[PDB]
């Protein structure tokens, strides 16, 4: 019946995960560049 | 460790590389009853289906791994289809073996499983086996990691181990579906072909029983069966799942080496999985009189549906009752040769 | 003087940890194209 | 296919968390 | 110096976490 609703939670879920690293890894990269 | 050695030297004619793994029993024990088995290597392909020659793979059973946590079986799975270079990886990428000791059971194995879990885990003299010496002295743990099957939900162990070039190539390779889709669409592809040949059989003739077996049968056979009652011959076509166990494919096999009867015997229904690729013995002292004494110890089962198959290209399928429906078998000999290199050689 | 190089060895360090993000970067596609 | 997927999504996942463990080694000097 | 312990705890606290995320993955399906 809805495995189309539990794949489009996931498609969502595995979005919000990808939220995270798409935050932190500028700050990351913004961290790091400060030696000068 | 012993057949991990023992087939590296040999499967490397047919094979580039080698990978050395373990059954347990507990997950193969659904394969083969009382493990009678003690192999052959045949990889599908995904998209690229095909044929390939077959690889013997060299098993011995009844002896432990180096963890105390599990005891199980060894065994080898050869990979060479990658071609030239093996540094891509095919993934959903089936792996077929046939375990035997006299053909019994069969195991499909993913090379994605293997291969996750293969980087996971990390005047003359007498010739020396150099790969003997050089597996003796890992003798560790981390050598063996467990890994789930996705056929049968179970953790199959591999052992790889900092050996060779040859393991040493393996674990750096990568690469950027369809093959268990085939096996099935395929299969249910000719039992709607003879469901649909028995279905015209039974529209040229009036919709009538010949009985070609004899038993007697109550007067109350259309009450508790009832009228029209083909619960069975609906569902008959969901209830072969697999193929190369059922009598089917015993007649194209057989029809090589001369003609016999194979039956494949199903639950009227769900009363267990019954049984597939039988035999029906005319050769044996038993003789004709045997056979017939088997085929009406066949046609008195009251709880079960019938197929016969016979090597000369006819097929039944006999009623719980004594009733059968005469049927053909023919098919298009591209699927002959398939279904022969499937098992074995042409 | 001798504190001037490990300044420019920082920025190679960096450049493995810009360019290895790719390498996971491109893996959730791949798992999006299969499911 | 759909517990045919579920454990085919389950084999990959670690595929990707083993490959930031090992991308965690370079955490370690920095 | 001083920037290279704040920023690696944090680091470590979000290569933890994103394990968590994962896990939480798993506790979902």
């Amino acid at each position: 019946a809805q495995v189309l609703k539990n794949r489009l939670l996931r498609v969502e879920l595995d979005g919000i995960m990808r939220d995270h690293l798409a935050r932190a890894e500028e700050i990351r990269q913004d961290l790091d560049a400060v030696v000068a | 460790m012993d057949v991990h050695i023992d087939n590296q030297v040999l499967s490397g004619l047919g094979t580039p590389l080698l990978v050395h793994l373990f059954v347990p029993d507990t997950v193969m024990a659904e394969l083969c009853p009382n493990r009678v088995p003690n192999a052959w290597c045949q990889t599908l392909f995904s998209d690229r289906t095909g044929l390939t020659r077959v690889c013997r793979v060299f098993a011995a059973r009844g002896m432990l791994p180096g963890r105390p946590s599990h005891r199980g079986t060894f065994t080898s799975v050869p990979v060479y289809c990658d071609e030239g270079l093996p540094e891509l990886y095919n993934p959903f990428h089936v792996a077929a073996l046939r375990f035997y000791d006299e053909l019994v059971g069969e195991l499909q194995i993913y090379y994605l499983s293997l291969f996750e879990g293969a980087k996971r885990a990390l005047l003359s003299r007498v010739p020396v086996s150099f790969s003997k010496t050089r597996r003796a002295i890992r003798e560790s743990r981390a050598l063996v990691r467990g890994i789930a099957h996705i056929f049968s939900p179970h953790a199959l162990y591999v052992v790889t181990y900092p050996e060779l070039s040859a393991q040493g190539r393996l674990h750096r390779m990568t690469a950027v579906l369809g093959a268990p889709e085939r096996e099935f669409r395929f299969l249910i592809s000719v039992a709607l072909r003879i469901s649909a040949s028995f279905r015209e059989k039974l529209a040229m003739q009036a919709w009538t029983a010949q009985q070609e077996i004899p038993v007697v049968i109550p007067t109350s056979y259309s009450r508790i069966y009832k009228n029209s009652d083909l619960i069975r011959e609906a569902f008959f076509t969901v209830q072969t799942r697999v193929s190369w166990e059922s009598c089917w494919v015993k007649a194209t096999i057989s029809n090589a080496p001369d003609a016999c009867l194979w039956i494949d015997s199903h639950p009227l229904y769900e009363e267990g999985a019954s049984a597939w690729g039988k035999v029906i013995d005319s050769r044996p002292p038993g003789g004709l009189v045997g056979a017939a004494s088997q085929l009406v110890a066949l046609g008195t089962d009251g709880h079960c549906v019938h197929l016969a198959t016979t090597s000369d290209g006819q097929a039944f399928l006999v009623l719980p009752g004594g009733f059968v429906i005469k049927g053909q078998l023919a098919l298009t000999p591209e699927e002959r040769g398939y279904i022969l290199a499937r098992h074995g050689i042409r | 003087a001798s504190r001037v190089l490990s300044r420019f060895v920082s920025q190679l360090r960096r450049k493995l940890e810009r360019s290895t993000h790719r390498l996971i970067a491109d893996l959730e596609r791949l798992k999006f194209l299969y499911l």
